[PDB]
RNA sequence: GCUGAAAGCAUCUAAGCACGAAACUUGCCCCGAGAUGAGUUCUCCCUGAAGGAACGUUGAAGAC
RNA sequence: GAUGUCGGCUCAUCACAUCCUGGGGCUGAAGUAGGUCCCAAGGGUAUGGCGCCAUUUAAAGUGGUACGCGAGCUGG
RNA sequence: GUGAAGAGGGAAACAACCCAGACCGCCAGCUAAGGUCCCAAAGUCAUGGUUAAGUGGGAAACGAUGUGGGAAGGCCCAGUCGGCCUGCGCGGAAGAU
């Protein structure tokens, strides 16, 4: 709610495209559509879309708040990007990231899996990878596609894991 | 079989069959249902003004 | 892609050079002609039809020698219809060969198996047998109990019981292929194929792996 | 007199075109199952057939409402040993919606000779398209 | 699991989206238009026909 | 003025409150080997001796169906 | 009180449950218990709300920011906080053709 009343400034190099209950903001990061909630009213005024409540529907604010909310990320990650992080710590496992392809070994055979159109990843140093990308929603996803093959293994730490999230390490059952 | 048989015919008129019996008693109309029914049946003529007038009468 | 129609002869062992038998089996396949080839635009689905053999003049009755001449082909002791694998094309009058299996390597053979006639439970089902001594009286070979008390009261469909055996048509599959032979019309393959000499066999390649 | 009694001979029946898309299914089953037996003509005689016929377009595109889209199972009993079958809407919806509008008029017409007679004349189809042009239906809203 | 408000933060969910079992529907083998919804294609006969049946020699088909 | 009784042989059917095989959470889960719980009923589940023993196997699951089954057999 | 010694209509079927005590006949009407979307005669009727669970169409101790209405409060230049009475829901909830 508190997040629904804020009016968000649009910036230009975009185009607010209203075609009907679907928003195409075509411009600088391709666009994305969907029929929104038949509660939400939006319109065009001077950057920025307002959105209210139409009558008659049970979410309305509570709508509202997602329409302002994740597509907050229509407003930002356009012009902005994102970039994700992830790291690998013990020896053993080998991810390499071969165009749009990732292939893997990790004493198994070696699998396979897809990069999309969007993202683009670098390795700075042989341990270190960073992801950048267009969509929260697309990076969230293929984070989730990179991390699963190796997840953080909680007695010696050893996998794959963020930059900043912790882990914490126990001990060995003594006795 | 009488009473689907008015029903439907009433219902061709635009109007129910509870209004058209309510309408026929307030307009003190004794006729019974099986003389309603061959009515309905063979002259369509006589039936619609028989609707019509309780249909003025109903309100 | 399409198979052939041949006729079994026999069964008879193939020695290799290193000393180890092989068991073989002898079809002889004569050379099948395209009658029909039928289509998506017409039908629904794309098939040739072809025919095998000779048969005699009297034998065959007017319908089937007119549309046999229509193709332009000589009788034949029955027809038969394999499914065109999408992306092949014959025309009609064309000769299927024997040449088309020097690759395959793995065939399944499809026939009509033996009859043993109205055999019973032991052969059949390979059901058991009770005792012969210690008191056992008139039941040797008998199927037994058949189901439960006054509750369900009726036999259950598919309860296995006695029938007759065997006339039905069967596929032995992964059948490796031996030796063809394009000059004399012989496919020898390794294996047991169905049915009993002088019927006809039903040659395709292995749809599985 | 007597209370005429409606003859099969001298009976008279049309062709009609209903259109199904948007529309819920039991107040459409509804008033087919109505017209089909025969109750909205003055002759009504319950033992002869007398109603109409009814073509049914874009039967995919009926719609349900609540969580009917997916709890609803519809089942058969195969008649064999130990099987039974399921299906939810989704799948039977997806691979042939002829079946979901004739399995829910057929309860609700009589059982016996006249319920099958009746259900003969209705003709459902999936697409937009009908083959029957040639006796001239008319397009009624139901 | 990803994004994400109601509840300024957080959250697999209320709106949309991605994984996930010898289980489920397919896939493999056989029966299958008496499916009365009785389907499709090719040829043949009709201004005593096309064919079918009876009889005979019989079969690696068979209780008849 | 009749509903034939326990165990064994042949033949099965179903449920899941799961013995093996398949998917996971927690662990006082270094690994191996374990403990419990969540999901899962497609397939399989031993032979001899007088409740126990000897020896195999991935396993030798719990149960109703007149404590299944004598117009099928056994009379122990 | 009913059945035994009583039929009819309703409760899917249902001697003892609810309405009601059959001399005979007719293609006439008004009602009782129960009901008005189709099977199956009659309202897809009228006005104001509640439920989102197929609850309605089976159940306990206990548990939870589901949801409507009401009374009383503490802090505060745009609200927040958790205590009480109350209507409707959710988990607890596994069988053998």
């Amino acid at each position: 709610s508190r997040v629904a009343k804020a009016p968000v400034v649009v910036p230009a190099g975009v185009d607010v495209k209203i075609n009907g209950q679907v928003i195409t903001i075509k411009g600088k990061n391709g666009e994305l559509t969907r029929t929104l909630n038949d509660a939400v009213e939006v319109k065009h005024a001077d950057n920025t879309l307002t959105f209210g409540p139409r009558d008659g529907y049970a979410d309305g604010w509570a709508q509202a708040g997602t329409a302002r909310a994740l597509l907050n990320s229509m407003v930002i990650g356009v012009t902005e990007g994102f970039t994700k992080k992830l790291q690998l710590v013990g020896v053993g496992y080998r991810a390499a990231v071969k165009g749009n392809v990732i292939n893997l070994s990790l004493g198994f055979h070696p699998v396979d899996h897809q990069l999309p159109a969007g993202i683009t990843a670098e390795c700075p140093t042989q341990t270190e990878i960073v992801l950048k990308g267009a969509d929260k929603q697309v990076i969230g996803q293929v984070a989730a596609d990179l991390r699963a093959y190796r997840r953080p293994e909680p007695y010696k730490g050893k996998g794959v894991r963020y930059a900043d999230e912790v882990v914490r390490t126990k001990e060995a059952k003594k006795k | 079989l009488w009473i689907a048989r008015i029903n439907a015919a009433a219902r061709q008129n635009g109007i129910s069959y509870s209004k058209f019996i309510n309408g026929l008693k307030k307009a003190s109309v004794e006729i019974d249902r099986k003389i309603l029914a061959d009515i309905a049946v063979f002259d369509k003529v006589a039936f619609t003004a028989l609707v019509e007038k309780a249909k003025a009468a109903l309100a | 892609m399409i198979g052939l129609v041949g006729k079994k002869v026999g069964m008879t062992r193939i020695f290799t050079e290193d000393g180890v038998s092989i068991p073989v089996t002898v079809i002889e396949v004569e050379a099948n002609r395209v009658t029909q080839v039928k289509d998506l635009a017409n039908d629904g689905y794309r098939a040739i039809q072809v025919t095998t053999g000779a048969k005699k003049a009297n034998r065959v009755t007017k319908p089937e020698a007119g549309h046999f001449a229509k193709a332009g082909v000589e009788a034949g002791r029955g027809l038969w219809e394999f499914r065109l694998a999408e992306g092949e094309e014959f025309t009609v009058g064309q000769s299927i060969s024997v040449e088309l299996f020097a690759d395959v390597k793995k065939v399944d053979v499809t026939g009509t198996s033996k009859g043993k006639g109205f055999a019973g439970t032991v052969k059949r089902w390979n059901f058991r047998t009770q005792d012969a001594t210690h008191g056992n009286s008139l039941s040797h070979r008998v199927p037994g109990s058949i189901g439960q008390n006054q509750t369900p009261g009726k036999v259950f469909k598919g309860k296995k019981m006695a029938g007759q055996m065997g006339n039905e048509r069967v596929t032995v599959q992964s059948l490796d292929v031996v030796r063809v032979d394009a000059e004399r019309n012989l496919l020898l393959v390794k294996g047991a194929v169905p049915g009993a000499t002088g019927s006809d066999l039903i040659v395709k390649p292995a749809v599985k792996a | 007199m007597k209370t005429f009694t409606a003859k099969p001979e001298t009976v008279k029946r049309d062709w009609y075109v209903v259109d199904a898309t948007g529309k819920t299914l039991g107040r459409l089953a509804t008033e087919l199952a109505r017209r089909l037996r025969g109750k909205h003509k003055a002759e009504y005689t319950p033992h002869v057939d007398t109603g109409d016929y009814i073509i049914v377009l874009n039967a995919d595109k009926v719609a349900v409402t609540g969580n009917k889209r997916t709890d609803k199972v519809y089942y058969h009993h195969t008649g064999h040993i130990g099987g039974i079958k399921q299906a939810t809407f989704e799948e039977m919806i997806a691979r042939r919606p002829e079946r979901v509008i004739e399995i829910a008029v057929k309860g609700m017409l009589p059982k016996g000779p006249l319920g099958r007679a009746m259900f003969r004349k209705l003709k459902v189809y999936a697409g937009n398209e009908h083959n029957h042009a040639a006796q001239q239906p008319q397009v009624l809203d139901i």
